[PDB]
This record gives C-alpha cells, structure tokens and sequence, in this order.
C-alpha cells in the first residue's frame, strides 16, 4: 500500500497475539513499543531522541505484522506516547520513501 | 508536536 | 527518488542559502534543526520526542529545498540529536510511504 503524510502514518501492529497502532517511522533506528507485559528474556538499553534519552527493555526475535507483512527482530519497551515502527522492522517490509 | 530514533 | 531504509535517509537539504544534511522522518509532526540562524521573526515553542520536551525556535514561512524539491513552512531550530524534515514539509514535495 500507500500511506500519505497528511496526519501521522498509524497501523495497525500484532505483536505478542495483540493488534495495536503503531507509527511507521522512517527517523526511527529501532522499534520502539510499549507493552511492558510480555513474556521473554530481555536486556536493558538506553535509547535516545528528541528530548534525550530514555531506558527500555530490549526483546530479541519477536514476531511484529505490520498491516498484513510479518517481520520478526529486535523490539524495544519502554514508555512512549506512540509506538513506533522503526528501520529495523520497515526493511523487513520492503518500505520506501518515495516522492 | 511529537517528534521520533538514536 | 525511492529511497529504501537500510540506512538513515539523510538528505541533503538547501536553507537560508546553506547546505545541511537531514533525515527524512515520517514519524516527525515538524521539521527540526539544530541551532542556527534564520532569517525573520521566531517565537518560542515546545515540542516533544522520545525523552521528553525541548524548547525551539519557530520561524514561519521558511523554504527549504530538498533533495531538489521545494518546501515553505515552518522550521523549527533547536537541540535535536539530528537534522530531521518532518510532514509538514514531507506533505508538500509529495512523500509517501510505500510498501
């Protein structure tokens, strides 16, 4: 599909069995969500952006379906306003900018 | 204004 | 151009007659970069990111080109950790998602 630029480009996520919203985000290294109830092994990381940084939970091989597209890899947790879908994810998908 | 990844 | 996302999709961008390099950042309301002068009138504004609000300078009615493409809107001037070309330039040189 297309997704204009008009309001912020959400979709629908499942991860861990759950659908949720989430931002395709071409300024985002990694994938950032906040689910802080999942089952699993993780590591602490610190990440950072537009006010600093902040501490989440890093989750490796965690299957993400991205509007119908499977990807698997690294996901982050932590508190954030928004979900977002980073590069990590959005190559997995075959996601480009165009204009 | 929400702005994004580093 | 197609720009596909195994890397930052930095951009060389044209502003107030300089040459900056900028991500381009769906997941970006506006368009941000680091501290400089621009011609005109600013005012003070908040906005927010992953670790939280910064205060910015917003300049109004700012063009900019990018990667050849023309833009006039709003710039703000601030702490970003990058140089990043939010929607509300995004929108005007036609950007989409695609997948």
């Amino acid at each position: 599909p297309q997704i204009t630029l008009w309001k912020r480009p959400l979709v629908t996520i499942r991860i861990g069995g759950q659908l949720k919203e989430a931002l395709l985000d071409t300024g985002a290294d990694d994938t950032v969500i906040e689910e802080l109830n999942l089952p699993g092994k993780w590591k602490p990381k610190l990440i950072g952006g537009i006010g600093g940084f902040i501490k989440v939970r890093q989750y490796d091989q965690i299957p993400v379906e991205i509007t119908g597209h499977k990807a698997i890899g690294t996901v982050l947790v932590g508190p954030t306003p928004v979900n977002i879908i980073g590069r990590n994810l959005l190559t997995q998908i075959g996601c480009t900018l165009n204009f | 204004s929400l702005n994004x990844i580093x």
